[PDB]
């Protein structure tokens, strides 16, 4: 996360993050719900086994609302290809039950139009992880959230020298720097309406973090939803 | 009718049913007796900040 400020006390629940055999925090993910989380099927290559941790703001300072567990069934989109990150997503099954209690939460899963309609055509949106901090830097020790302006379709596929498939979408800023960054793949992109939140993209790619001229490329989740959907009953 | 004017009124989700308008909300609410409002059934309602 480049940039952006910090993620407070309960001030994002939904924040998941993905722990390899020797306990680092790789990736990211979405509490969608008390079993199943959501996060990019490019993650599911960064680790041979990995674990869930959830609850944890601080990577050093132990607090006490942490807790591992373990992934029952990965869940990876047939479709998906390194080759172009397309289909960016996964779901995973946990074996033992999320306990929602302050710093854990599960985010609201919208509706594909309503979302659409009202949540992307928003002004911006949030992206949060334990990601590096400045594309040279080091992962950080500490949750952070950063707020992205939604980026205009056109200008995206412009600003890109990649094919912006209907499966992903912009977020971020042209000269500003921030960003996401290393290891904030499969983090949750959020917006707010009303105080609640709404799962509204997880987190991909980008060229590089912060660059100039480049966005920060999101797998569209609003058009995941059928699929994550009849995912959370497992196929 | 209108979900357009101000999502119409709803907390949640919209829907223009035919001519005017009907709110829902996500797993884990439910409708106000307005049925515009959405209301949680737990502690931990999904999209709500843990404060
Ligand atoms: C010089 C260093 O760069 C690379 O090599 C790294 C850097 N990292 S990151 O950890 O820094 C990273 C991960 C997730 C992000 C998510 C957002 Cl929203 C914004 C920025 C991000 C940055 C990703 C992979 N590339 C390298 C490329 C490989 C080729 N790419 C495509 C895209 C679409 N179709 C075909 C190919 C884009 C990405
Ligand atoms: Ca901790």
């Amino acid at each position: 996360i480049v940039g952006g400020q910090e993620c407070k006390d309960g001030e994002c629940p939904w924040q998941a993050l993905l722990i390899n055999e020797e306990n680092e925090g790789f990736c990211g993910g979405t509490i969608l719900s008390e079993f199943y989380i959501l996060t990019a099927a490019h993650c599911l290559y960064q680790a041979k086994r990995f674990k869930v941790r959830v609850g944890d703001r601080n990577t050093e300072q132990e607090e006490g609302g942490e807790a591992v567990h373990e992934v029952e069934v990965v869940i990876k989109h047939n479709r998906f290809t390194k080759e172009t990150y397309d289909f960016d997503i996964a779901v995973l099954r946990l074996k033992t039950p999320i306990t929602f209690r302050m710093n854990v939460a599960p985010a609201c899963l919208p509706e594909r139009d309503w979302a659409e309609s009202t949540l992307m055509t928003q002004k911006t949106g949030i992206v949060s992880g334990f990601g590096r901090t400045h594309e040279k830097g080091r992962q950080s020790t500490r949750l952070k959230m950063l707020e992205v302006p939604y980026v205009d379709r056109n200008s995206c596929k412009l600003s890109s020298s990649f094919i912006i498939t209907q499966n992903m979408f912009c977020a971020g800023y042209d000269t500003k720097q921030e960003d996401a960054c290393q290891g904030d793949s499969g983090g949750p992109h959020v917006t707010r309406f009303k105080d609640t939140y709404f799962v509204t993209g997880i987190v991909s790619w980008g060229e590089g973090c912060a660059r100039k001229g480049k966005y920060g490329i999101y797998t569209k989740v609003t058009a995941f939803l059928k699929w994550i959907d009849r995912s959370m009953k497992t196929r | 009718k209108l979900c357009s004017l101000d999502n119409g009124d709803c907390d949640q989700f919209c829907h223009e049913e035919q001519n005017s308008v009907v709110c829902s909300c996500a797993r884990g609410y439910t409708l106000a007796d307005n049925g515009k409002a959405c209301i949680p059934t737990g502690p931990y309602p999904c999209g709500k900040q843990t404060l």
